[PDB]
């Protein structure tokens, strides 16, 4: 993904105030409320009735954890996303068979997510900038498709 | 398919935007510009420069559209037909834009209502848009 | 969103399914199993095996409801609420595969109504399938 | 991206059967008109302003001609559709700016269009053989976005 020196500086200091232990659990959590069939692929996951029971439930949480650990990891290597992501495609393509939209999807609700965090400060360059990496993270995440 | 609940929320939500909506219209439009580039060649005759008046005054009418389209959410296509007419019709606007759009006006929601942004509105928001997206881009008349 | 020329083609085209509404139904089935293999999995305990029973029963179901669809075009939301809850409450099927279903759907028609299957009717035909297919994908009780 | 060897002999074997002259312009028509708003990209073409209009275009018919000839030539190398429509990925994909969903919608009209055709002789094991193709293509043509 192209960021300008700029672009970094900003999503770097913004990155740098996420709150690890709520933002991913949120995202998730948003994405099985608000497309509701993604709830399919957490049945395993428990109490998944309604928008409250989603987003305060203690799986949902910390796998989306895993998943704000997930961007992380891409945040550190842009310059290399299928390679940091090759593991992660082969589970979500050839074994859970994720539509690749909704890929794209989560990576919005992560957007959102963010918004809805820092307000203000979430500006339309910031936003642009972000943009351009979920676009790459969800594009790698989609690899073992293409 | 928007339930006796979406609608509620999206009138509640929706009616925050109150004397904002040039604001809120505006700011989704430059988000929609800066962050998908390719939405812009539909404006080629706009000055599309940041602060530009143009997009302010278009913003403004984007947000009226859709605080009419709330107004009346039982009959969108019957109030909305004028509009269909113009992105369907004339500008034969490319589905994936409104959708680019659509998401764009959800984080403007959620950096400006923070309260009024909750996953249920949030979700009933996103169908809301939907509709409108479907209505806007549809040939029915 | 459909225009009366859509509905006028789509009521036109369907009729002319008539009595073998069960067997076209079977084959898209049929055609989407092979073709999107992932769209089984909503079918874990069904014979899905080619000829089967069971899917000659399922095909002639859902048959039946684009038939129902079909009279009450302009009431779909209230026609088609049970299959609503059926599909998007409780199997929370992905709309990506009503869109599968709806062109395996056009294929059965295009190979067994040649004459029938026109442009204009083809282009009505698929908005009809789409607009069923949302309303079957949305929660709106 | 993945034929099975039985799938290329039924492909191989239908497509010899296909008119190269008219197919490709039905596919291209049946697309302006199920799908209105790809009548924007071409813009020059003249009359597109209904059914018939659209379907008895000239420039219609004789780009669809192109178009099936791009397809033809991805069917006589189906092991390698990233190269053979490489130079096409960077026209719609960078010049042009396609989105890579109508991609997806052209290759199941060309679907409808072979069926329609060929009928009870586009049998659901053909059809799925099909389905890869078009993917693929549709795949291919998007790998500048990839
Ligand atoms: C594009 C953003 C995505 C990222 C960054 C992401 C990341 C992750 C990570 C890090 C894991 C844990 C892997 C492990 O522990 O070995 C995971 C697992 C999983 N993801 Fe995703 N994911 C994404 C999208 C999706 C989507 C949209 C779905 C489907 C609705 C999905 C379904 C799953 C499932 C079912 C698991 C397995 C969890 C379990 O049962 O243990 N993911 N994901
Ligand atoms: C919720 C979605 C949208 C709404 C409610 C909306 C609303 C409007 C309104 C109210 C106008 C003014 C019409 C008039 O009275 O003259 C307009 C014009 C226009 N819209 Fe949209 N729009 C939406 C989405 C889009 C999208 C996604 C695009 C394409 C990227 C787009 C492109 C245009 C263009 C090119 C104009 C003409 C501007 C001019 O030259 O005056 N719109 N829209
Ligand atoms: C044209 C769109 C569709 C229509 C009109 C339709 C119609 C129906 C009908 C009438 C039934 C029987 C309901 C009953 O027993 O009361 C049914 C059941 C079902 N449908 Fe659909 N359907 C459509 C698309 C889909 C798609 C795309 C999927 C999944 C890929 C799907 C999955 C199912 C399942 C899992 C059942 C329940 C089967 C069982 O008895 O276990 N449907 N559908
Ligand atoms: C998925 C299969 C497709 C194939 C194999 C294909 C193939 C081609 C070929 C062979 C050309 C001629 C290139 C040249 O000699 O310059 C072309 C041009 C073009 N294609 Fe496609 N195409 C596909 C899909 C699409 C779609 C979905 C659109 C947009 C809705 C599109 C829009 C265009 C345009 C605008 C041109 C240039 C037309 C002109 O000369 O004005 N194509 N395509
Ligand atoms: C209800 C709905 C939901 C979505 O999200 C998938 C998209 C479109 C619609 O409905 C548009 C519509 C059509 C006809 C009358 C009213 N609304
Ligand atoms: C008319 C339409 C078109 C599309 O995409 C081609 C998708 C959905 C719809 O409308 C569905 C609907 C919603 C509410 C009432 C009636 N129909």
């Amino acid at each position: 993904v192209h960021l300008t020196p700029e672009e970094k500086s900003a999503v770097t200091a913004l990155w740098g105030k996420v709150n690890v232990d709520e933002v991913g659990g949120e995202a998730l959590g948003r994405l099985l409320v608000v497309y509701p069939w993604t709830q399919r692929f957490f049945e395993s996951f428990g109490d998944l009735s309604t928008p409250d029971a989603v987003m305060g439930n203690p799986k949902v949480k910390a796998h989306g954890k895993k998943v704000l650990g997930a961007f992380s990891d891409g945040l550190a290597h842009l310059d290399n996303l299928k390679g940091t992501f090759a593991t992660l495609s082969e589970l979500h393509c050839d074994k859970l068979h994720v539509d690749p939209e909704n890929f794209r999807l989560l990576g919005n609700v992560l957007v959102c997510v963010l918004a809805h965090h820092f307000g203000k400060e979430f500006t339309p360059p910031v936003q642009a900038a972000y943009q351009k990496v979920v676009a790459g993270v969800a594009n790698a995440l989609a690899h073992k498709y293409h | 398919v928007l339930s006796p609940a979406d609608k509620t929320n999206v009138k509640a939500a929706w009616g925050k935007v109150g004397a904002h909506a040039g604001e809120y219209g505006a700011e989704a439009l430059e988000r929609m510009f800066l962050s998908f580039p390719t939405t812009k060649t539909y404006f080629p005759h706009f000055d599309l420069s940041h602060g530009s008046a143009q997009v302010k005054g278009h913003g403004k009418k984007v947000a009226d559209a859709l605080t009419n389209a709330v107004a009346h959410v039982d009959d969108m296509p019957n109030a909305l037909s004028a509009l269909s007419d113009l992105h369907a019709h004339k500008l034969r606007v490319d589905p994936v834009n409104f959708k680019l759009l659509s998401h764009c006006l959800l984080v403007t929601l959620a950096a400006h209502l923070p309260a009024e942004f909750t996953p249920a509105v949030h979700a009933s928001l996103d169908k809301f848009l939907a509709s409108v997206s479907t209505v806007l881009t549809s040939k029915y008349r």
